[PDB]
C-alpha cells in the first residue's frame, strides 16, 4: 500500500522519579491534552512523591525543577542528621573499640551523626555528605528570629 | 463509592466507544452516563475516585487523539456540588 | 466471538452497505444500528478478532466511495463487560 | 481514607482560602483549624491519596497570592496509628 | 483495593526495604516476594489507584541506591482478571 | 482456543505488564508462568490464532520500553499434542 | 525503655512530618506535642535509647529543609521523675 | 445569606475600624473576631455575596494607613457545609 | 520546703528541658513550673536550698547553651521575698 | 528485639563472615540466610537497633575484603506487619 | 539488653563519678566496682547496647579532668556467658 | 567433632570437588556439606580442630588455583557460633 | 585441651577485652583471671593447641590500642605438668 501507518495505544506512561529513576506504567500527572488539573501544577510538594517531574519539566521552569529535585527525600537523607547535642550514642571517637570500621555507609536507617563521622573518618560521609542538619547548633549567633516569625518580636 | 467525574467529548462515536474502553481498561471505574449531544456531539461519563480517574482520563485522551473527528476536550472534576450530581442523570 | 467491529459515516447508505459488507465478508453478528447525529451513523457488531478485522476493512474498503465517506473503522478485540451497557 | 494532607500559611486569610480549596477540590473533611501562633495557621485533611494530592495542589495555588502566602504545604500517605492523638 | 503495585531489583536487600516503603507509605499489602533467578527479585503489593502511585514512587526514591540500586518499577492501575493466577 | 502465544523478556515486571496487555488486547488465557533462569522469564498464553496475534503484538509494544525490556515473542498457531504434556 | 526524644521546629508541618518519621522508623511511643508560641511547635516520643535515636536521626532527617526546618532535636536517655509534670 | 467575608490585619486598630466600615458598608453581621496571634486579627462576617462584596471592598480600602496597613483580604460566597467547625 | 529558686529560660523548651534535666539530675531540686512565656521564651522553675539551687543552676549552665539555639536567659534567686509567692503560682 | 540486620554478598564465605561478626557484636537472632540467585547470598538477623546497628557494621567490616566482597550493608529499624510474611 | 559497658579510671572517685553518668544517663544498672590494683579502678555498667554505648558516651565526655583522668572505656555489646564468671 | 570450620568458594562444581578432596587429603577432617550458592558458585564446607581445617584449607587453596575457574573466596572459622549453626542443619 | 595460653595487660577492661577475644576467637576454655598487682591484669585460657594459639593472636593484636594495651604476647603449646600449682 506504500502508506504507513503511525503508532497508538501508547499505555505505558515514562516518567521521572523525583531524583531521576526511570518509572513506567501509567501517569497521573498534567497531560498537554487533559483539562481540571492545571491548578497547583508548579507548586512545592514536601513528602511522599506523586506527581513526576516530567510534569514539572513540560509545564514547568527549571527553578521549580531543581528545587523538587533538592527536595522530597522518603524517610532516610542517612548521616546528614549530625548533632542531635543528647549526648551522642555516636561512634567511638574519644573511645575506641567500635570505632573499627566506623565509615562504611548505613545507607538506611541513620544511627549516626556525619560529624562523629568526620571526628572519626577524616572524609566526610560517603553517604550525604553535605549534611543537612549539620550546622544545628553551630550556625546560631543571628539565628534569633531565623526564616520568618512575622518578625513582630 | 468514587464521586470525582472523568469524562470525555468526542465527535463521532467511534472515539466516544474507543475512550469509554481505555476507561475500563485503565483504571476501576464505572461509566455512569453515554449521552449524544447532537450534531456528532458525543460525552462518556465515568465515576470513581480521584487518581483512578485521573489514570483513566489519561488513557483516553492518549488514545483518542487521532481516531475518527479526533477528541475534542477531557475533564476531570473530582468534587461536584451535591447538585451537579442530577445534571448527572440522578 | 465477543470482540467488537464497528464503522462510522455519514448517512446511513455507506453504513448499513458497510454491515452488508461485515457480515458476508466474516462470520460476525451484527448487534446495532446507531444513528450518532448530525448525519452521524455507526454500526456496531460482534465477532472474533480475526472476522472482525476482515469484516472491518472488507466495509471499510467497500464503503468510502459511498455518500460521504467513512469517518473512522474501529476494533477492539477485548471489550469490557462493563462497556455493555452502554451497548 | 485515612491519607493527611495539611497545609501551613502566614495568618487565616490564606488559610481559609486553602480550607475552601480543599473542600471544593475533592473528597476530603478538614480535621484541624490550629492557630499555630506567630502568624503560622494549619489546616488538616483527611482523604484518598490521590484526593488529599489534588486538594493539596488546589490549596498551595489558592493561598500564595493572597495575603503574605504560605509557607509549607505537605502531604502524609498514610499517618501512623501513633499520630493519632496529635489529630 | 484491586490497584497492583509492583517492583523489580537486583537482590533482597533492595526488594525488602522497597516492601518497607510499600508498607509505611500506603494502604498496600505485600501480595509477593519472589526470586525471578539470576539475582532478580520482585515485590507485589495491592492497594488504592493513587495510593498505589506514591507508594511505588517512595519505593524507588528509596530504592535508587541500596545495594546495586532499581532495575525496573512499573505500575498498573487495573489488573485483568484473568491475570490473577499469575498473583 | 488452541493457538499459543510466548512472551518472553528480562524481568517479571516486563513479563507481567505484557501479561496484562495479552488478557486485555484480545481473548486469550494465560497458561503459564515461567522464570527460565538468569532472570528470563516467559508467559505461555493459549486462544484464538487472531486473538493471539492482536494480544501478542500488544505485548510487544507494551514490553520494549518497560523496565530490562523486550527480548522474544512468538506465536504457534498449531502446537502439536507432543509439546504441551511438556509445556 | 522511657528514654525520651524530643524535636523542635517552626510550623507544625515539619514537626508532625518528623513526628510521623518518629513512629514510622522506630518502635517509639509518641507521649504528645506542644505548641509554644510564635510558630515553635515540638513533639515528644518515648522509647528504647537506641530506638529513639535512630527515630529523632529520621525525624530530623525529613524535617530539615521542609518548611521552615528544624530548629532543635534531642534526645535524653534516662528521663527523670520529676519531668514527668513537665511532659 | 450563607455569603462569608473575612479580612486579616495587623493590630486591632484597623480591625475594629474596617469591621466598623463593613457595618457602614453593607448588611453584614460581625460573626467573629479572632486574635490569631503574632499581631494577626481577622474578622469574619455573613452577609449576601454582593454586600459582603461590597464591605470587602470598604475594609480593605479603610485601613490602608490605619495601623501598619492590610495583611489580606478575599471574598468566600459558598464555604462548605463542614466549613463551619472552622468558623 | 527549699525557698531557693532557681528559674532558667531559653527559645525554644528543647534547652528549657535540657536545663529541666540539669536540674533534676544535679541536686535536690524539684521543678514548680514549666511555663511558656509567648512568642517561642520558655522557662523553667525549680526550688530547693540554696547550695543545691546554685549547683543545679551551675549543671543548666553548663549543658544548656549549645542545644539547638540554646539558652537565652538563666538566673539563681536566693531568699525570695514572700510577696513573689503568688508570682510562683501562688 | 524488631529491628532487622540484612545482607548481601557475592559468595557466602563474607556470608558466614557477616553471620560470624553478627553474633561476634550484638545479640541478633540469624532469621534467615537465603540465596538470591545469581550467587548472591542475603543474610537477615532479628535484634535491637543499636544491637542490629553494631553488629552490620561489624559484618560490613569483617565481610568485604574476603570473596567477591559486600554488597549492601543496610539496616531497618522497623519491619513493618506486611513485611514479615516475606520473612 | 545483655550489653556491658565498661569504665576505667586513674582512681575510685573518677570511676564512680563516671558510674553515676552510666547509671543517670541511660537505663544500665552497673554491676561492679573493682579496685585493679595500684590505683586502677574498673567499673562494669549492665544494660542495653545503645543504652550502654550512650551512657560511656556520656562518662567519658564528663570525666576527662574529674581526679587524675580516664583510662579506658570500652564495651563488647555480648560480652560471652563466659566472661561471667569474670563479672 | 572439631568445631571449626573450613569453607571455600569455588566458580564451577569441579574446584569444589578437587578442593574438597584436598579437604580430606591433607588432614583426616570432616566436610559438613556441600552446596550449590548459584550462578556457577559452589561451596565446600569442612569441620575439624583449628589447626587440621587450616593446613587442609591451604592445601585445598593451593591445588584449587590452577584446575578450573580457580578459587573464589577461602577462609577460616575457627569458632562457628551457635547462632549460624542453624544455618548448618537446625 | 592442655595448651595454656595467657596474657596481661596494664588496666582490667583490656584484660576482659582481650579475655572476651580469646573465648570467641577460638574454642577455648579460660581458667584464670588474676590481679597481679599495680595494674597488671593476667588472663589465663585452656585448650587445644591451634585454638589457643588463633585466639591469643586475634586477642593481642586487637587488644594492643584498646585501653592502655597489652604488655607480652608468647604462649607455651605443651606445658609441663609441674604448673599445676598454677591452676
Amino acid at each position: 500500500c506504500g502508506s504507513t501507518p503511525k503508532p497508538e495505544a501508547r499505555k505505558v506512561g515514562l516518567s521521572l522519579s523525583s531524583k531521576s529513576n526511570l518509572i513506567s506504567g501509567t501517569m497521573t500527572g498534567r497531560s498537554k491534552i487533559v483539562t481540571g488539573d492545571e491548578p497547583g501544577s508548579c507548586k512545592v510538594l514536601t513528602g511522599t512523591p506523586y506527581a513526576g517531574l516530567d510534569q514539572i519539566n513540560d509545564n514547568c521552569n527549571a527553578e521549580i525543577a531543581d528545587d523538587m529535585k533538592s527536595r522530597a527525600t522518603v524517610n532516610s537523607g542517612n548521616n546528614s542528621n549530625a548533632r542531635l547535642t543528647g549526648l551522642q550514642p555516636g561512634i567511638g571517637g574519644v573511645m575506641t573499640g567500635a570505632t573499627k570500621g566506623s565509615c562504611k555507609n548505613l545507607t538506611g536507617t541513620p544511627y549516626i551523626g556525619g560529624d562523629q563521622f568526620l571526628s572519626n573518618c577524616e572524609t566526610p560521609p560517603n553517604d550525604a555528605s553535605y549534611a543537612n542538619q549539620e550546622k544545628s547548633a553551630s550556625n546560631s549567633w543571628k539565628e534569633f528570629s531565623v526564616n520568618s516569625p512575622s518578625r513582630e518580636k | 463509592m468514587g464521586i470525582a467525574l472523568g469524562m470525555i467529548e468526542t465527535r463521532g462515536l467511534v472515539p466516544a466507544i474507543e475512550a469509554a474502553d481505555a476507561m475500563t481498561k485503565a483504571a476501576e471505574v464505572r461509566l455512569i452516563g453515554r449521552e449524544f449531544v447532537g450534531g456528532g456531539y458525543v460525552t462518556v461519563l465515568v465515576r470513581g475516585e480521584t487518581g483512578a480517574v485521573n489514570a483513566a482520563v489519561r488513557a483516553g485522551a492518549d488514545a483518542c487523539e487521532r481516531v475518527g473527528d479526533g477528541l475534542v476536550a477531557a475533564h476531570i472534576i473530582a468534587r461536584p456540588h451535591r447538585e451537579v450530581e442530577p445534571a448527572l442523570g440522578n
